[PDB]
């Protein structure tokens, strides 16, 4: 949220620690809030200007970071503005832009006088109205008060999460709130790998943030995970950030919980990227029983998203969004090693196209609910070791269905030889095809495949006898 | 009582400082001297460690400001960028007009006295014909046939070698065509004896030829970009060229810039730091902290960069480009929102910033998709998320490689116009104010 240029960090030998703000900084934060409070009716750019005159050599990194964060909050959440014009700026500018583009003062005046005539006004009023709904030209009407502790805590949260936006990968641990933090990971859909290592009963989680493709898209959802993390009672976070020749490492702790705002579960204005788990659990509900609300893991830890109920065992499925070739190969070798079902379906139209997986891969498109359904229908429940069904197969147990047939199966080559022998020998009788076929593997109910149907052409029907 | 360097017979002799690098004391002379090609390292020493000095070594041939708009292919532009990092090093290219063009663009950009050096007098005539684009007034040849000292002089290794002394201190840019000829013990004296800070070698060979590629890095610099014909014959040639325009600062703008320029530059060399990229000054001033005048430095630098990007001249140059393309579709791109809105106000072009709503964003792009708006100015459209409608012409106000990849992305969406062969991606680069040199009336 806070720009990487205006980043106030201490540069250590091999570490990096964000110089957070605290109650030592109350007095300032109050001063920058007061001129927004006292400057209602003032052009929002002029308040921005005043707030930045409070800038000097010692405070500039944070008095600027304050103005930025308050600005965002005021704009996005806690303020209401008036446009200082009688004209709607979108209307003015679209009529202007619809009259071509101008490359001279003369034709520029022509279109202005043309638009001014339309809006029953002067050209200067049209030139003012054009971008009058720009933040800095807006008139501040309602600023709701912020307590300077609030602003400081926000500054620390954005300053924390903008450092993390620039990092390559980060690993943390949380005491409480595993499930909803997990659910936040999945809807955000960043590539993960959870490990029960360097600890006991402690799930350690890792995730990358500095990618080659779509680096900002998931760079901006990566920092959207951190308030859920900071929402537990205890957490130990370390990250690996680098843009130099070498890397720096930071580590923040739950003892800094007093520096960041309290944020209960927001959970608003979305389907939570669970399009399939919410609508196509119903498409799969017609075929088998399913449970989108799943929590599972094996010897190592993998986050499922859906579950397929088979009687012998269940099939886990994961529907994460983000992916990369090098980043998928690690998560993929684990699913086969532990022999866990772990059905995986990615977005082949959103990420970059590299080399699809040899054994287990799923592609996606505009409507890919089938492209992965082709590989997924092959749940393959314990299909690696299969015995011979030629004989045995509970023969002692029950021969109730053991009346089908008697002996071995024919070979395609031999089958092709008998077919070739049958196409040319010219049979027309049952007693004529029976002898040609009895020479090699006799059997009556064995003209199943030769295209012949035996037919009693006489008067009446075919009799039977007891054996 | 002041340090001074002067030029003599292919060497620089320095008087007034003894820590000057690569200098060696000639007991016969009583003064320190080094090979003339140590010019940079010596000039760098005096300005990094703040020793004021006189320069009686350099006597450049007066050279204008070249604003030829040399059209480059994408990978040729890529080649130019990688060279300009050091402005000293070597390139290999598949074709030979590609080599020249890159050399042609670099000469255009640097606008200093330039000496091309080729093996044969046939090539010498081909270079100097190609260099006609900058005006034959400024092209010349210095070989056996004729000896004339123009801003763009072409010569052969053979005649340059015989004349390494008289040619040492008179050009700022040094171009070697088929550069692998240079490592002969005679031809290296050409390089070793000219003060020319900027050095470009053009070739197509490999890095395993008798181990003499070792002496190149010392005297011209090592490879910065490689592309052999086989990597060209496997990919389709993109349908657009990337021309570079050089826009001077106006006089008053150059007045104020040099002010703020002096304060930040004086503070940085007072520190004596070597900044890799100017963006690291946004961050070096924060992490180091513990400094009162570093704010005043940042404030001047920030003030300086702002004077440079809002150049009144760059919008006038954009005005000229727009008249030139009244019939085509155009996407202008900078990274500065104030400039995006300024371009929009001046030329009545739809703007798309990150503060633009998804409604008006999609309106603009659909109206650019149809014929409703012939142009867009924007700082977002080159993002990986949204797909831009096709266009015939791109402009990059920024010109710089802060975000180099944008030049690639802006090319991706360009397509030739009905009636023309290929598209164009201008890029506007802020260079000088005037007053480069004299009229070459000496001798
Ligand atoms: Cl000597
Ligand atoms: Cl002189």
């Amino acid at each position: 949220m806070l720009p990487k240029e205006l980043l106030d960090v201490r540069r250590a030998k091999g570490r990096i620690f964000p110089k957070f703000a605290d109650e030592r900084d109350y007095e300032l934060a109050e001063k920058v809030i007061e001129i927004f409070k006292k400057g209602l009716g003032k052009k929002y750019g002029n308040l921005m200007k005043q707030a930045r005159k409070l800038e000097n050599a010692k405070n500039f990194k944070k008095v600027r970071g304050f103005i930025r964060v308050l600005e965002n909050h005021c704009i996005e959440k806690s303020c209401a503005f008036d446009v200082d014009s009688e004209l709607e700026p979108r209307k003015v500018r679209m009529l202007l832009f619809e009259h071509g583009f101008v490359t001279s003062k003369k034709e520029r005046d022509r279109v202005l006088e043309y638009v001014a005539r339309y809006f029953s006004t002067t050209p200067e009023t049209v030139e003012r109205a054009m971008y009058a709904d720009r933040e800095e030209e807006l008139i501040l009407t309602k600023f709701r008060p912020l307590t300077p502790d609030n602003l400081i805590k926000l500054y620390n949260l954005s300053l924390l999460q903008t450092t993390l936006f620039n990092a390559l990968r980060l690993t943390f641990w949380a005491s409480d709130r595993h499930k909803e933090i997990f659910r936040s990971i999945k809807r955000l859909g960043l590539m993960y790998e959870l490990y029960e290592d360097s600890g006991r009963l402690m799930v350690e989680v890792t995730g990358a943030a500095t990618l080659l493709k779509m680096t900002r898209k998931y760079g901006v959802s990566f920092a959207k995970l951190i308030p859920w993390i900071l929402r537990a009672k205890n957490w130990f976070i370390r990250a690996e950030i680098s843009d130099f020749d070498r890397l720096y490492i930071m580590e923040i702790d739950d003892r800094i919980r007093d520096l960041f705002p309290d944020v209960e579960e927001r959970l608003s204005y979305d389907s939570t990227l669970e399009e399939e788990f919410a609508r196509k659990m119903q498409m799969l509900g017609y075929e088998v029983e399913r449970e989108p609300d799943v929590v599972k893991a094996g010897k190592y830890a993998f986050i499922p998203d859906f579950a397929v109920n088979l009687g012998d065992k269940k099939v886990y499925i994961e529907i994460a969004g983000f992916w990369t070739d090098e980043y998928l190969r690690k998560k993929a070798e684990k699913i086969k090693s532990s022999s866990i079902p772990l059905i995986l379906i990615a977005r082949e139209d959103f990420g970059d196209g590299g080399a699809n997986v040899k054994d287990v891969i799923l592609f996606s498109r505009k409507i890919p609910y089938g492209e992965v359904i082709k590989a997924l229908k092959r749940y393959k429940p314990e299909k690696k070791v299969e015995g011979d069904v030629v004989e045995l197969e509970n023969f002692a147990e029950v021969p109730s269905e053991y009346v089908i047939a008697g002996k071995y199966a024919v070979r395609r080559e031999i089958f092709e030889e008998i077919k070739r022998e049958i196409e040319v020998s010219n049979p027309s009788t049952l007693e004529d095809i029976k002898a040609i076929l009895k020479k090699y593997g006799l059997g009556e109910s064995a003209i199943r495949a030769f295209g012949y149907r035996v037919r009693w052409i006489g008067l009446g029907e075919a009799v039977i006898e007891r054996t | 009582m002041i340090a001074e360097i002067y030029y003599e017979r292919g060497t620089i002799v320095v008087k007034g400082d003894a820590h000057v690098p690569h200098a060696k004391f000639d007991s016969r002379s009583g003064t320190y001297r080094a090979l003339a090609f140590r010019y940079r390292d010596i000039i760098e020493y005096f300005e990094s460690n703040g020793i004021e000095f006189v320069d009686n070594a350099a006597d450049p041939i007066p050279t204008p400001y070249f604003d030829a708009e040399i059209s480059l292919r994408d990978y040729q532009e890529k080649a130019l960028e990688r060279w300009l990092v050091d402005k000293r090093g070597c390139i290999v290219l598949p074709t030979g007009s590609g080599k020249t063009h890159v050399a042609m663009a670099a000469i255009n950009e640097l606008s200093t006295p330039t000496l091309i050096v080729v093996p044969t007098l046939a090539l010498a005539e081909q270079w100097k014909e190609r260099l006609g684009i900058f005006g034959e007034e400024y092209v010349g040849e210095f070989s056996g046939r004729i000896k004339e000292l123009k801003p763009l002089t072409v010569s052969t290794y053979d005649s340059a070698y015989v004349n390494a002394e008289k040619l040492g201190n008179r050009f700022m840019l040094l171009i070697f065509d088929e550069v692998h000829h240079l490592p002969a013990e005679s031809y290296v004296q050409i390089a070793q004896m000219s003060i020319a800070p900027f050095r470009l070698g053009l070739t197509a060979t490999f890095e395993r030829e008798d181990g003499r590629h070792e002496i190149l890095k010392e005297v011209v610099g090592g490879k910065v970009f490689e592309l052999f014909p086989d990597s060209l014959a496997g990919k389709h040639l993109a349908k657009y060229t990337i021309k570079r325009i050089f826009v001077p600062l106006a006089e008053d703008e150059r007045v104020e810039y040099e002010k703020r320029e002096k304060v930040y530059k004086q503070f940085l060399r007072a520190r004596g730091i070597t900044l890799r990229r100017a963006e690291d000054f946004n961050k070096i001033v924060m992490a180091s902290g513990y400094d009162e005048r570093a704010y005043e430095a940042l404030r001047a630098w920030e003030e300086a960069r702002r004077i440079a990007f809002n150049s009144k001249n760059k919008i006038r140059k954009l005005r000229e480009i727009l008249e030139r393309h009244r019939k085509d579709k155009i996407i202008i791109f900078t990274r500065h929102n104030e400039l995006v809105y300024r371009i929009s106000k001046v030329f009545l072009i739809p703007a798309i910033t990150h503060r633009t709503s998804r409604e008006e964003r999609e309106e603009i792009l659909e109206g650019f998709r149809t014929g409703r708006f012939r142009a867009i100015v924007s700082s977002q459209v080159l993002d990986e998320g949204i797909d831009v409608p096709d266009a015939n012409v791109g402009v990059i106000m920024s010109g710089s490689g802060s975000a180099r990849e944008y030049i690639q992305r802006l090319g991706r969406i360009l397509r030739p116009s009905k009636g023309k062969k290929e598209a164009v991606l201008y890029e506007l680069i802020s260079r000088g104010t005037g007053e480069v040199n004299t009229a070459r009336r000496r001798k």
